[PDB]
């Protein structure tokens, strides 16, 4: 049986479902290397941890070269269709659309990324093709597997969104919930992989699913088209660094905030040496609480996509605007209305883009 | 959201997180293709004006970690979480506990995790002592009645001097470490 914890010599492999991390361990068996094994786990999850992660979706995919000695972040984040509007979000009277209702609607739908992520990584470092790696995914969607307790808690969890949708006649077969045990058969999204495996990307980026796709998200409200589809690409960014403990730490730039908070909370942090503590005494979780409040203040106010906004970044990780923010920071009191601070005092420039409440 | 970690013979590191948003997305499926589409754009602010507002062709402001560490110019350590904005929180207690404080990974990994963005907001793990939230709750924090998980961490850690890799999954999930030792 599985194991949460192990060690070997000629590599490793760590996911969120036995399946995927069997299908990764195989790849690397066989003589494929890391990001060959991760591109067959991410086909591999979108088949086993299916309301997680997938083609219908993105990610920020970070990869150390061997080789080359190079970090790099394969970036699948999905972009906004060309006929997003700012304020798409709002009712008539220019409040919110609920939560639970909101992230329904065919306007929550980005253009997906993370096929084309896999592309371009296998582009760069494959050693074995999408045919090769897509394989094993293709047949646990044909043939099923036995749904894990995770997946079935979702399932029901979620059964009233997917109740709506098409979803229902894989998740919900006769009206009720799959459970945990029971096999999931995925006979129309194997046949998407045998497209993609026969066509390539294209096979989603264009064509018959192409259109399928715009036009699913029209009825659903949403603006996407098949030009969206066509226009989508990956980025390459630049990880951040920082140093911490006689460490280098490789991160994750905007458009995620989290390499910029990851980095502010930690250089907050290393000013208490928080050792001298213990690791469950109060005065711990204080300063863990402290922190966090005035660094997600920051990001609520500075953080967004670099294509379109000036990110402060400069200023965020400053160590005289870090110093300033570990002095707003007690044993004895709390901050009870933690703010932003100015990183402008610290770097050049200025923001092109307003303070805005958000509910 | 799940993330993902692998590392190969050569040196080549992967540290991978990845999403649909909400658990299964929209819930919306493409008709007779089987695939579940994201809700990634609810993670722009629903309120227009801001470094975070929705514009066609911007990406939504995510809050994905996957993170590499390095030592003498060598990468030493993955880490990445699911969550939100707790990933952040997550990816953050993870490396205080196995550098800082010293503890073994698979321990780092489980060591009860807080996250709180705001003065309203605030998630514990189970394990998290009674009297310290009280305590903290006293001084004006907002902790709430019961604990919740929070994260999912998998993180590689890998040694230099003894040619070695060691594997970490986050008992939150169901997830696997899988070593390989050839031949």
């Amino acid at each position: 049986e599985y194991k949460q914890v192990d060690v070997g010599k000629d590599g490793m492999v760590a996911t969120a479902h036995p399946l995927a991390s069997e299908i990764g361990a195989d790849v690397l068996k066989k003589g494929g290397n890391a990001i060959d094994a991760a591109v067959a786990i991410q086909f591999a999850l979108n088949v086993t941890e299916p309301m997680m992660s997938g083609i219908g979706g993105g990610g920020f995919m970070m990869v150390y070269d061997g080789k080359t000695k190079d970090t790099t972040i394969i970036d699948s984040r999905e972009r906004a269709p060309a006929g997003a509007t700012p304020d798409m979000f709002l009712d008539e009277n220019g409040k919110a659309i609920p939560f639970s209702e909101r992230v329904t609607k065919g306007t929550a739908v980005g253009v997906p990324g993370t096929l084309k992520g896999l592309e371009e990584a296998l582009d760069k470092w494959g050693t074995r093709s999408m045919k090769q790696l897509i394989t094993p995914s293709i047949k646990l969607a044909e043939k099923g597997f036995p749904i894990d307790s995770v997946l079935a808690e979702a399932i029901s969890d979620y059964q009233e969104k997917l109740s709506r949708t098409a979803a229902k006649d894989v998740f919900l077969p006769n009206g009720e919930p799959l459970k945990e045990g029971d096999t999931l058969i995925q006979k129309d999204l194997a046949k998407t992989f045998k497209l993609i495996r026969s066509k390539g990307t294209d096979a989603f980026y264009k064509g018959k699913f192409a259109k399928t796709l715009s036009d699913t998200v029209q009825d659903f409200g949403g603006s996407m088209t098949e030009k969206d589809l066509e226009n989508y690409d990956i980025t390459i960014d630049e990880p951040i660094w920082g140093d911490y403990q006689g460490y280098q730490i490789a991160t994750t730039p905007p458009p995620s905030s989290g390499g910029i908070f990851l980095l502010q909370m930690l250089k907050i942090l290393d000013h208490f040496n928080l050792s001298q503590y213990d690791v469950r005494s109060w005065e711990k979780y204080q300063l863990l609480a402290e922190t966090m409040h005035l660094s997600y203040a920051d990001r609520a106010s500075y953080a967004g996509d670099p294509e379109f906004v000036n990110v402060p970044l400069k200023g965020l990780l400053h160590p005289d605007y870090i110093k300033e923010r570990q002095q707003l920071i007690n044993l004895d009191q709390v901050n009870k209305k933690p703010k932003a601070g100015d990183p402008w005092k610290y770097q050049e420039g200025s923001a092109n883009y307003k303070q805005v409440e958000q509910p | 959201t799940t993330h993902f970690t692998v590392a190969d013979r050569w040196g080549n590191v992967v540290s991978y997180t990845t999403t649909i948003e909400q658990l299964f997305g929209t819930g919306i499926m493409v008709p007779d293709y089987g695939v579940i589409l994201n809700n990634e754009l609810t993670d722009f602010d629903a309120i227009p004006g801001g470094a975070n507002e929705v514009q066609p062709n911007k990406r939504p402001l995510s809050s994905m970690t996957p993170t590499i560490l390095f030592k003498d110019d060598k990468p030493v350590l993955t880490v990445g979480s699911p969550g939100g904005a707790t990933i952040i929180s997550s990816v953050l207690q993870t490396i205080l506990y196995h550098i800082e404080y010293g503890m073994e990974l698979k321990a780092a990994v489980e060591e009860p995790r807080i996250y709180t963005n705001s003065m309203s907001s605030y998630r514990y793990e189970d394990g998290v002592p009674k009297d310290v939230l009280s305590k903290l709750n006293g001084m004006g924090h907002k902790f709430g009645t019961s604990p919740v998980d929070i994260g999912n961490v998998q993180s590689i850690s890998i040694d230099h001097e003894n040619g070695t890799f060691k594997g970490v999954a986050d008992s939150s999930r169901n997830g696997a470490a899988i070593g390989i030792n050839l031949k």
